[PDB]
């Protein structure tokens, strides 16, 4: 769970 | 696979397309800072600096080629680099000076306020003066701050297309340097001097992290709670 | 005032190769898997001899005894862990998933285990081996990059009278021209020539980035008062600290 | 200071 991991999906 | 079709111009133009926009600090006067006020306007500058980078990264031709896990490794490797290398660039024109933000303009005495950060500060300086006299390009910046990005990680994986990748801009700064009109010595040696630099932005965010982590464990200013997960990674 | 820059390629590399320092031993006494206070003593007591051939092997550098005392004094105070790294690793190279250490001291990661967090440089040391290997580094390459570390990693922390940074930069500047010189001769194009040229340049950052850590947990050995570090490199150590 | 001492030598 990363903070990092949503503004890389998005 | 994409990004390896692309001519050494169409990788110049999508680089410098993906540029990060210049943000401002929290603006207000309050003359001189203390370490807490100061502290806190750099924290919050540089945690919105990071919102940007990481799109930024995303429009690096190739990156998103790379698996979700692997694009974070790299980030998480070099985003302190990252954002060094932004804020030496600013600076370039504002030389004995630090260009946080264009409300935001430093020199080292200012930067004494916080523990230990001026020694940090003076080596930003060096670098902003070291790429002065050498008259760096934008399009060379671009190409340094990519290579940057999938080089720093790239050893502590387990990475043959970031190699690829990475000769690609290796072939787009010759290519630049071919059209400033630099002799094939001049070219070699320019491209030399400017990948060792690239040691000393390391050495520079290793001594950033030991500060913010002593920062962190200090606890005199918040940091938000992608700053930490970018600094956790680093321990 | 002269010197290095008069030097042919082939000449700067006879220069280096004739100036490298010997493969010492450990007194490693192998019988029983033993502590990490003796893996640390004996590592310890190798990396203190080592400096002091690494010092007078930099006196035979091309350029750097036209440096002042003070600048020699600086270079090396940023540079040893560094230099002691990438020897680690070149001797290393062909000895895959090991640190040859000393011929009488070759470990894997498993054995690296033995003291606490020495695992994590152990594993980039490891990683940076095995790149030189799939590069198929050459003597006459590794010899060029030691020697760039020496003179480079010290110089963006010299006013005035600098201007013989300068000087620093046109000995560098030679040292590249012989990579280069060395590439074209192994029948590279160009291209081939300034990518590996990158390549190996590239790597440096890495090895800058493995010394900086390797500090961190020296310093850490001193103040665990674990293992007594060597006065030759509690000065050192503490060169990177003030 | 040692490296001075043996850099002087
Ligand atoms: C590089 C940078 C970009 C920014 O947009 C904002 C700040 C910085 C730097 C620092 C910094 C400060 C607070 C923070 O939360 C995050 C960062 C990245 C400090 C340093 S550092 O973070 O790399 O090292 C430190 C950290 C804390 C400290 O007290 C001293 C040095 C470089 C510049 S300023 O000198
Ligand atoms: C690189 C190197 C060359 C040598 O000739 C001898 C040792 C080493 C290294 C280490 C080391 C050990 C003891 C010492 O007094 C000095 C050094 C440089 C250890 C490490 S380190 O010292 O750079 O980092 C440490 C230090 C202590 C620790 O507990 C874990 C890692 C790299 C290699 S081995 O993995």
């Amino acid at each position: 769970h990363k903070i990092l991991h949503r503004l890389l999906q998005d | 696979s994409l990004a390896l079709s692309l001519t050494a111009d169409q990788m110049v133009s999508a680089l410098l397309d993906a540029e990060p926009p210049i943000l401002y600090s929290e603006y207000d006067p309050t003359r001189p800072f203390s370490e807490a006020s100061m502290m806190g306007l750099l924290t919050n500058l540089a945690d919105r600096e990071l919102v940007h980078m990481i799109n930024w990264a995303k429009r690096v031709p190739g990156f998103v080629d790379l698996t979700l896990h692997d694009q974070v490794h790299l980030l998480e490797c070099a985003w302190l680099e990252i954002l060094m290398i932004g804020l030496v660039w600013r600076s370039m024109e504002h030389p004995g000076k630090l260009l946080f933000a264009p409300n935001l303009l430093l020199d080292r005495n200012q930067g004494k306020c916080v523990e230990g950060m001026v020694e940090i500060f003076d080596m930003l300086l060096a670098t902003s003066s070291r790429f002065r006299m050498m008259n760096l390009q934008g399009e060379e910046f671009v190409c340094l701050k990519s290579i940057i990005l999938l080089n720093s990680g790239v050893y502590t994986f387990l990475k043959d297309h970031i190699h690829r990748v990475l000769d690609k801009i290796t072939d787009t700064l010759i290519h630049l340097m071919a059209k400033a009109g630099l002799t094939l010595q001049q070219q070699h040696q320019r491209l030399a001097q400017l990948l060792l630099i690239l040691s000393h932005i390391r050495h520079m965010s290793n001594k950033g992290m030991e500060h913010l982590y002593s920062m962190k464990c200090k606890n005199v200013v918040p940091l938000s709670d992608l700053l930490l997960e970018m600094l956790d990674a680093h321990r």
